[PDB]
């Protein structure tokens, strides 16, 4: 009836167009309420140091301790060198070189062969 | 300056002079303490209607989760004190 | 405060390390979901809906209201990508693929009508400017011991 | 659909505790206790300012070459100079087309 | 943002909310009052013509189908509240909202100044000290086993009692903190 | 000695002290920011004199007073240029500064950080005076870069909002792209012409190269924002509103044409650089105007006026008018600072309100503000006689009396009459029909800070055009032979933009309701640019930082090459060699083998 909306990576769809939300059974509600249960909880355990008045400090969050590890100090012991691995390494890590490499040692050359045969107008070029 | 120190006694007069222009509602029946269904026989969407123009006249918006607990006057002008820092 | 198990390990192979994965970061075992198994280190860490941060309720109470977090609920790998000072994936009036196409319609055509216009010029029907002292040789530039040709003009 | 009766009356507390914090926030008329001319801006502010620079200017930087350069004076037919007293001569017979 | 959020929102609150945003967004299309005020109610016909419809699927279809048609016919540039999340005076004031416990680090020179204010203050410190292991226990006899099913908090429900989880909703800097 | 060199000199220095009072007992009293407004009133009037021996006189000069330092054959020294640029348009920003800064009195009056917000507006006023004066590339740089750090600063102001500090970001990752420009131009005129002095470069370079001239034109499309880095301005509204007035419309944002119009002797010569000029002069002119006739944020649709505004100034450089050029500029900074300050006031009085769907029927209401607004509209059209008329119209002309892009010439016209159209878009949703805003009325304009400041730049936007284009000295041939309906062209097309918006927004009043096109939301969503380039690029790129850089070779590759694999090595060596179980009936055998192997290979040939 309307042009439709489709979504993409950096354009989601939203919550309104998601067919999810008008499909529901009660296993869903279930685990909706399951998911609610788990925010209280964490959210009553926060509140309850929050709160305190003889708390003095930072309140460690283990959630971001995980994910700075995650991002820093898990990552070798869980790498496993494989085809995808080995490629993009080596793409990623050596293409760049030789490429400009390859770009650079042509420019270089071209201009010290026209330096070569005196043909470039280097005049007023005192300082290097 | 700016905007003068809104009372609470402002607040209740605006919120009952918006609901008093509402042609739904006589004058005369409102009350402060009135429910909007049990005093007023009013429909889920005639109360939406109230609370957005209660935002149109205080030129804030309530969030819907906030918006539908709202069934009389006085809960109206409280949170907007509430909203507004509003002790006196 | 934090013992050692608490920390991320590696990838989950059996339904019993998964449900403890999930107990560890927090989450039902039903929505528990590690990123694929290859050798780019992710291990046991959860991989959570690609959705930035400014496409959270903004009228709920958050922990950390800039940052639009809960305390103790599991974080994005790509948090840092997506705090809302940066990229951003919320839904648009206009689907994607929809302004791409147009965006890159207009400056293609911009383009080309730019270049069109180069070769087709405008102009007002008039002769060259006229200049007297032999087109003004000595004063642009000089070298008076040329004695350039006569560039002459006439009355018409 | 509305108010829970605890909803309500934990409300109603907590806005009589935010109430009486806010009152609290007030200040006595005391409560800041602190403990124990005609044209003077254009003499200080212009007059010192451009003492010093015309000061520096003239006796400073104009003792080293080409560090302050004028654009050459304007010359028209008809002038007379100040140095040499020469005269310019006019401007050639004009067509007068008038 | 005060109410503690539920596991769902109910049909009910669904058209509730999508009424509201689709009566913003035309307002937001027609500038004029009374032009707004036309359409407005040709939106509450629209919306009252399938008021009390009982077939849940057909409830829902008509609902989805509302939802494609908002989200097609929507304003680019809705308008917003100046202090709403959108708008533009959404976080101005926050770099002025300073957390009170800043004000145990004074000088005693600064704290000299204000001597009601930090007596009024100690009797409130007074105050959070003298009730906490009551709320402490109130909570965990209220609460289940298992854990809190919900975010809401339960008020007081005995005389000299605060409600439990007060000191930081109560000693909010302000909204206008300077 | 001449007062001329010591009056220019003494304009700028007394702009800093006040700042050498920040840490006065003046900066933490209430009365800082009138001092600071005295300062720069004062500075005005001082500049004055040496536009006036200019315009007796012709009178210009350089002056190199401190010798910085010297790398061999190249010195660089503190020098300023005092020509008919920077002479002229010192004191107009000056004129401008102190009614902002009058005006920012009034309505900046309630915030707790007042004093550092004067000190801030007088910082850049600092940074663009060395800016504008600057007789050698460094000392340009220096004030280039001192605006866009001033620019960050403003921008960011309110340091608790998320969208503030995007912005302020923005902004300086979008200037950065053309300090890429810039530092090309810096390298390459070091090297080829061994100078980044003026005089020098001037005289080396009869007929310049593409590759220098083409980095001054980034530097200037980054600095004036042109279509390629062009959504920084409009997302530079998240600042308070002076600094919208005075940074980012009339004095900041000149930048870059003020950059192309100190290199025109060297643009002079090339004809490729000033058609990349004009294109994108062009482009930016008609895409800018385009977005803006949509716009609901009133302090979008200045941004956008301003931005279209200098696309004009671009292409008026692309036809070989640098005076021109610069003119427009001067002219432009009056009558768009007094809009930016008129939507202040409407916004100051309505409680913060930007959107003009909530401000209903001010002709009224706001008097004054309403007449200046109408003047100011007025005279940015391109009414005859005014202060808009002296330079635009000029313009307009220019290009129809040249060897120009047919394209490029389109697209000035229809820019032109689509800044009528918002023009007319403001003052019929801002000032005509019925209220719109909430009950509880709070309009005020009866505060003299507000009614001076805004009355100082509204004579301004009157007579300055005929008081400057007077007194100026010729410094082009006019275009004195043209056919009629060319003469008349500019007004044309803007009656035509007038009638055709007025007609469109009067069609807002009828009892229909439609869904909009799909122009309407390419025009409204500004071509979609911001939701494509500033989620598809940074996207990848912040990915690609994580995925590979950090991950695949810094934590991964770059280990197991080197450390990693060692370790391995060494460990599983020591394993091989310390796993003896210590029978002597092994290693004596392994002993016999060793003997007779050294008997044979080291024995059996000495
Ligand atoms: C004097 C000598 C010369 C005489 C010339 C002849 C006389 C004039 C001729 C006619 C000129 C145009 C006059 C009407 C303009 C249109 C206004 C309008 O009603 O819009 C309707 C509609 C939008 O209305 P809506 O969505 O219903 O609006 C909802 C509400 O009104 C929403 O309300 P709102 O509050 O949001 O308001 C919306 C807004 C306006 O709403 C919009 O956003 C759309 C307006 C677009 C106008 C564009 C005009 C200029 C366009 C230049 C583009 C260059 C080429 C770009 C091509 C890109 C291709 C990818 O309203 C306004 O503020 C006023 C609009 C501007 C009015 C004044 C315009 C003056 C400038 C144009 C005339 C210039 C005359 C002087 C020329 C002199 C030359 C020497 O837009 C159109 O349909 C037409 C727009 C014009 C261009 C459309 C071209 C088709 C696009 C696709 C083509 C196919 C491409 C295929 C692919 C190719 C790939 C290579
Ligand atoms: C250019 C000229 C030629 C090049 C010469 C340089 C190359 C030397 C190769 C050295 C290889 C030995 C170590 C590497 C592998 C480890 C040994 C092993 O069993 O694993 C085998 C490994 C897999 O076996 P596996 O059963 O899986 O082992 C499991 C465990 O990982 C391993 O099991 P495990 O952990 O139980 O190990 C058993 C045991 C077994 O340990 C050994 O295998 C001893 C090997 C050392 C003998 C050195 C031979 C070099 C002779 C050069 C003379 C040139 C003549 C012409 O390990 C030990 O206990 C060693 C601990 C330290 C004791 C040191 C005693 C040896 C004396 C030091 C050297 C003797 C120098 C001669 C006289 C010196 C007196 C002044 O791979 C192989 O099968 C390869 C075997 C041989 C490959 C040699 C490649 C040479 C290619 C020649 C190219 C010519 C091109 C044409 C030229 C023009
Ligand atoms: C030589 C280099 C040329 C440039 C090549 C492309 C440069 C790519 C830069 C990658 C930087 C990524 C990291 C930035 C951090 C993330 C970030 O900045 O956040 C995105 C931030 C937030 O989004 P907003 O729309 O502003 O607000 C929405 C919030 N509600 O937006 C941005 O600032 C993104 C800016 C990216 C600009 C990239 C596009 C510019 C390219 C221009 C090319 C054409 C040049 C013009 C030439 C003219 C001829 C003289
Ligand atoms: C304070 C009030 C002072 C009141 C009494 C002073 C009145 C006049 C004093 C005259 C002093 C004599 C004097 O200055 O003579 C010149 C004397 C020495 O000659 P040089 O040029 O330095 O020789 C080459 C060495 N590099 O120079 C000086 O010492 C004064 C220099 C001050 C310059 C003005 C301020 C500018 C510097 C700001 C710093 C900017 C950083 C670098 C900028 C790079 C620019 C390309
Ligand atoms: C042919 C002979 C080659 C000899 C070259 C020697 C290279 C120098 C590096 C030697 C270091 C060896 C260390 C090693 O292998 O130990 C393995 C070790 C086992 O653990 P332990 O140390 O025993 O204690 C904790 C376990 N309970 O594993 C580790 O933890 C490794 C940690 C240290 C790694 C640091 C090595 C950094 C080297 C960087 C590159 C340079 C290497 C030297 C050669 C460079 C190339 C010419
Ligand atoms: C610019 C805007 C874009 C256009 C937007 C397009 C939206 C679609 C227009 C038509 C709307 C629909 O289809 S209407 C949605 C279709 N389905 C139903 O209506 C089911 C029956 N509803 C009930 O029974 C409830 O009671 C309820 C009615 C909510 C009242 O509740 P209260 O009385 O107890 O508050």
């Amino acid at each position: 009836s309307f042009p439709k909306y489709k979504p993409s990576r950096l354009a989601t769809l939203p919550a309104t167009l998601d067919p999810a939300e008008y499909d529901i059974s009660p296993e869903t509600r279930k685990a909706q309420a399951e998911r609610l249960a788990i925010r209280s909880r964490l959210k009553r355990e926060y509140l309850l140091q929050y709160n305190d008045p003889n708390r003095l400090g930072v309140i460690e969050d283990p959630a971001l301790i995980r994910w700075t590890y995650a991002r820093s100090a898990n990552i070798y012991p869980n790498f496993r060198p494989t085809p995808k691995t080995s490629l993009l390494g080596a793409l990623f890590g050596i293409g760049p070189l030789f490429f400009w490499y390859y770009v650079f040692k042509t420019d270089r050359d071209k201009k010290e062969k026209l330096i070569q045969e005196g043909k470039l107008d280097q005049t007023f070029n005192i300082s290097y | 300056s700016d905007a003068p120190p809104l009372t609470l006694e402002a607040i209740k007069d605006r919120v009952l002079y918006v609901l008093k222009l509402y042609d739904k509602i006589d004058p005369e029946k409102l009350s402060v303490n009135s429910h909007f269904m049990k005093d007023l026989g009013l429909d889920s969407l005639d109360q939406v209607e109230i609370i957005m123009a209660m935002e149109d006249e205080f030129g804030f918006e309530i969030p819907d989760i906030d918006a539908e607990k709202l069934m009389c006057p006085q809960e109206i002008v409280d949170y907007i004190a509430d909203k507004k820092d509003v002790y006196e | 405060h934090v013992t050692k198990d608490m920390f991320p390990g590696p990838y989950p192979k059996t339904p019993e390390e998964r449900a403890a994965a999930a107990k560890k970061y927090n989450m039902r075992v039903e929505d528990y979901e590690p990123y694929p198994d290859d050798g780019m280190g992710y291990g046991d860490y959860p991989k959570l809906p690609d959705r930035s941060q400014q496409e959270r309720d903004p009228w709920y109470d958050w922990d950390h209201p800039d940052l639009r977090l809960n305390w103790g609920e599991p974080i994005h790998w790509d948090l840092d990508m997506y705090i809302r000072n940066r990229v951003d994936t919320s839904p648009t009036p206009v689907s994607w693929n929809t302004m791409c196409k147009h965006l890159f319609g207009f400056v293609a055509f911009m383009l080309f009508m730019f270049w069109v216009g180069e070769i087709y010029p405008s102009y007002q029907p008039v002769g060259p400017k006229q200049y007297p002292y032999n087109d003004l040789y000595l004063e642009r530039g000089g070298d008076p011991t040329k004695e350039p040709e006569p560039v002459v003009h006439y009355e018409i | 659909s509305g108010y829970t009766p605890d909803e309500k009356l934990r409300l109603q507390q907590l806005r009589e505790l935010r109430r009486r914090w806010l009152k609290d926030q007030e200040l006595s008329p005391r409560e800041p206790v602190l403990p124990p001319r005609h044209s003077i801006f254009a003499v200080t502010h212009v007059l010192i300012p451009v003492w010093i620079i015309h000061y520096y200017l003239k006796y400073h930087v104009t003792a080293k070459p080409y560090t302050v350069v004028e654009r050459k004076p304007r010359i028209f037919p008809g002038d007379t100079i100040l140095e040499t007293g020469e005269v310019i001569p006019l401007m050639k017979e004009f067509p007068d087309q008038h | 943002a005060f109410s503690a959020p539920a596991a769902y929102l109910t049909h009910q609150q669904k058209v509730l909310r999508l009424y509201k945003r689709a009566l913003r967004h035309l307002e937001s299309w027609c500038v004029h009052r009374d032009k707004y005020r036309y359409f407005a109610c040709l939106m509450r016909a629209r919306f009252d013509e399938h008021k009390n419809e009982k077939d849940m699927v057909k409830a829902t279809q008509l609902l989805r189908q509302a939802e494609e048609e908002f989200w097609y016919g929507q304003h680019p540039q809705p308008y917003i509240f100046p202090e709403s999340p959108g708008g533009t005076s959404y976080e101005r004031y926050e770099c002025y909202k300073v957390p009170e416990w800043c004000l145990d680090d004074w000088h005693p020179s600064e704290k000299a100044m204000y001597p009601d204010y930090f007596a009024k203050r100690e009797q409130w410190k007074r105050l959070r000290r003298e009730s906490w292991e009551r709320e402490v226990k109130q909570l965990q006899e209220e609460t289940p086993p298992g854990g809190p099913r919900t975010e809401a908090l339960p008020p007081a429900r005995k005389e000299g009692d605060l409600p439990p989880l007060w000191w930081h909703i109560v000693t909010r800097p302000r909204e206008r903190p300077m | 000695m001449n007062p001329f060199a010591s009056l220019t000199l003494t304009t700028l220095t007394i702009l800093t002290i006040p700042i050498m009072m920040s840490n006065s007992n003046i900066y933490k009293t209430n009365l800082y920011p009138n001092y600071v407004k005295t300062t720069v009133s004062y500075a005005f009037t001082l500049s004055l004199v040496p536009l006036l021996m200019f315009m007796h006189t012709g009178q210009e000069m350089i002056i190199s007073n401190w010798h910085w330092m010297t790398l061999q054959t190249v010195e660089l020294s503190l020098s300023f240029k005092m020509d008919y640029f920077s002479v002229m348009f010192i004191p107009v920003a000056l004129f401008v500064t102190w009614s902002i800064m009058e005006f920012s009195m009034w309505y900046m009056h309630s915030d707790p950080f007042i004093n550092r917000f004067f000190k801030y507006l007088l910082l850049f006023l600092i940074t663009m005076m060395i800016l504008v004066t600057a007789n050698n590339l460094f000392q340009l740089f220096i004030g280039w870069e001192g605006v866009g750090i001033m620019s960050f600063l403003l921008i960011g102001w309110w340091h608790g909002r998320t969208d503030a500090n995007t912005a302020a970001l923005q902004a300086i990752l979008y200037n950065r792209i053309g300090d890429i420009g810039f530092v090309l131009s810096m390298a390459w005129f070091l090297t080829h012409s061994n100078a980044w002095d003026l005089q020098q470069i001037f005289m080396l370079n009869n007929e310049c190269p593409n590759m220098p001239l083409i980095g001054l034109l980034l530097a200037a499309a980054g600095k004036s924002a042109q279509f390629g880095l062009h959504p920084w301005l409009p997302s530079a509204m998240e600042g308070p509103t002076p600094v919208s007035a005075l940074l980012h419309s009339s004095t900041m944002v000149v930048a870059g044409v003020f950059l192309l119009i100190r290199f025109y002797p060297l643009m002079e010569t090339n004809k490729l650089v000033q058609t990349m000029t004009l294109c994108l002069g062009a482009i930016t002119t008609l895409f800018t105007a385009l977005c803006a006739i949509t716009q609901n944020d009133i302090k979008k649709i200045v941004a956008f006026s301003t931005s279209s505004q200098l696309g004009l100034m671009m292409v008026t450089i692309g036809i070989n008018q640098p005076h021109l050029a610069f003119l427009h500029i001067c002219m432009h900074a009056f009558f768009k600072a007094m809009l930016f300050m008129c939507s202040g006031s409407i916004i100051h009085s309505l409680n913060d309100e930007q959107d003009i769907r909530k401000m209903g029927g001010l002709y009224k209401a706001m008097p004054f503000t309403t007449t200046a607004l109408i003047i100011g509209s007025l005279a940015l059209t391109g009414m005859p006689y005014l202060t808009g008329f002296y330079s635009k119209d000029l313009i307009i002309e220019a290009v129809n009396m040249s060897y120009t892009n047919a394209w490029a010439l389109l697209m000035t016209l229809i820019a032109t009459s689509l800044t009528a159209a918002y023009s007319t878009r403001i003052i019929f949703f801002a000032f005509l029909g019925k209220p719109r805003f909430p009950p509880l009325v709070l309009i005020n304009e009866n505060n003299p800070l507000l009614i001076n400041s805004i009355k100082r730049l509204l004579i301004g936007s009157i007579f300055a055009g005929f008081i400057i284009s007077n007194n100026i000295p010729p410094m082009t041939v006019p275009n004195t032979t043209m056919p009629l309906y060319m003469k008349m062209t500019a007004l044309i097309v803007t009656i035509m933009g007038f009638m055709l918006a007025l007609e469109l927004n009067n069609t807002t009043y009828y009892l229909k309701f439609k869904y909009p096109s799909q122009t309407y939301k390419f025009s409204n969503m500004l071509g979609y640019y911001p939701s494509i380039m500033h989620r598809l690029p940074t996207y990848h790129n912040l990915s690609m930082s994580q995925k590979s850089a950090s991950s695949l070779l810094d934590l991964i590759w770059l280990e197991t090459i080197l450390p990693k694999t060692t370790s391995f090595i060494q460990m599983k060596m020591s394993i091989m060699v310390s796993n003896q179980k210590g029978l002597i009936k092994l290693y004596f055998l392994s002993f016999l083998i060793t003997i007779m192997i050294s008997m044979t290979l080291f024995n059996y040939h000495e």
